[PDB]
């Protein structure tokens, strides 16, 4: 009731959401470990001639940066 | 169901060496935050008796290195959300204090060796404590009790949020009620 | 099967009751699902999944072999979510030792993936070289081959797979069973 009432409740509100665990920023540690597998056997398979290479070569720049805004000065 | 419960009722048997290093214990900690939060409710139940350890240690902050605390700031936060016999167990058991307690860090007492760190600290503790807020009447009681960490809450304010899914401390403002 | 610990799949949660998963691990699952499509076409390829089981498992190209073609169902090449979803729950309920329990009552699925190309009856060759998901070695498969062909064809059924599916959950009296046998 009053101004207890209409702050809260919009709070659980917030508590649906995709709602990340803190490791799941972290986990994909081995998932960089299989995609850079990936890389390997693709540059085993065509090498740099090649723009779908450019599309996963914007891939791990993209995830180099989304694991950066942690890893910038963690290290 | 019953290999979770066993298979950490074995780590936490590595968890009660008391003569060992104890950052292979932070990890395994992190272990049980990961494996209680993706069990459920009874997990939970099952868990309940495990914060006798992590209680103890977290009172030793002077000690160890800032891996370890940052540690437990993330098992803490993994542990707490949708927890219900947590969220009431914790104000009664030293632990939000013992958050306030873990803010003074490095406002009064260093100024710099390497003090990145020291943010990151500050990133991991504002990220626990807005996942135990929950929708209850007790906690922001003694938040409004202190009265120097609004001004602090005020340089949460100050510092660039890069690449965050959303800015913690201006929601954190608009919950804790000094608005 | 021996996964390697300390990996995520490791880390599910498993219930003993009709053996399945959670819905909000399932949503966890979707989002590495979505994220791990890289030209986003709500869909999945090969060697991604590949490398991710030579990660989570320890098991040589043969097993990739036979794995990779019992999942490409569709006969597209191009996989989605569901063979992913039954294929993770098939492989973390691989060392809970109660997989008895999860085709106790997944009959139709595993007749729908071991039915390989759709005549509803199945040979000996087939799963001749599945034996590796089920740990049978091959005086039991004499045995199962020799003593539970009501068909007699070398050939397969639906209700001798329902014989088959109440057979794998009580194998105690199964064993006192072949004690009476000679008798």
């Amino acid at each position: 009731i009053f101004s207890l009432w209409k702050p809260h409740r919009t709070y659980w509100t917030e508590q649906q959401n995709r709602l990340p665990l803190p490791l799941m920023e972290l986990m994909e540690t081995e998932v960089l470990d299989i995609l850079k597998k990936a890389l390997i056997t693709y540059r085993s398979t065509i090498g740099r001639n090649h723009f779908m290479t450019k599309e996963l070569q914007g891939y791990i720049e993209g995830i180099r940066k989304r694991r950066n805004k942690r890893l910038y000065f963690l290290d | 169901y019953i290999f979770h419960r066993e298979k950490i009722l074995e780590l936490g048997s590595i968890l009660k060496n008391k003569r060992l290093s104890l950052d292979k214990r932070a990890q395994a900690a992190q272990k049980i935050g990961l494996l209680s939060f993706t069990g459920g409710m009874s997990a939970a139940q099952f868990a309940s008796e495990y914060m006798t350890e992590v209680a103890f240690l977290l009172q030793k902050k002077k000690a160890m290195s800032f891996r370890t605390k940052i540690l437990l700031l993330q098992s803490v936060a993994c542990w707490c959300y949708l927890n219900p016999d947590s969220q009431r167990k914790v104000r009664q058991l030293e632990i939000i204090p013992t958050l306030i307690d873990f803010l003074e860090e490095s406002f009064q007492s260093s100024n710099k060796t390497e003090i990145n760190t020291h943010r990151l600290c500050q990133f991991w503790v504002c990220y626990a404590l807005t996942v135990i807020t929950c929708n209850n009447l007790a906690i922001m009681r003694e938040l409004r009790s202190y009265r120097s960490l609004k001004f602090h809450l005020q340089l949460v304010a100050t510092e660039n949020w890069s690449g965050w899914p959303e800015n913690f401390a201006e929601v954190l403002y608009f919950l804790i009620g000094f608005h | 099967m021996k996964l390697t610990p300390g990996c995520f799949l490791w880390y599910l949660y498993m219930d003993k009751i009709y053996c399945l998963l959670s819905l909000r691990n399932v949503k966890a699952l979707m989002v590495y699902f979505h994220l791990l499509d890289v030209h986003h076409r709500n869909t999945l390829n090969d060697v991604l999944f590949f490398h991710f089981l030579q990660h989570v498992t320890n098991l040589n190209k043969s097993q990739i072999g036979m794995i990779f073609d019992l999942l490409d169902w569709t006969a597209v090449g191009e996989i989605g979510f569901d063979q992913f979803y039954v294929l993770i729950c098939i492989l973390l309920a691989h060392q809970d030792h109660l997989e008895d329990h999860f085709m106790y009552r997944h009959s139709r699925p595993v007749f729908e993936l071991l039915d390989l190309d759709g005549e509803m009856n199945i040979g000996a060759a087939n799963f001749q070289n599945y034996r590796f998901l089920f740990n049978i070695k091959k005086q039991e498969l004499r045995d199962l081959f020799h003593d539970f062909d009501i068909t007699g064809d070398r050939l397969l059924n639906y209700k001798e797979f329902k014989l088959y599916t109440i057979f794998c959950t009580d194998k105690s009296i199964d064993r006192k069973k072949r004690r009476k046998d000679r008798e």
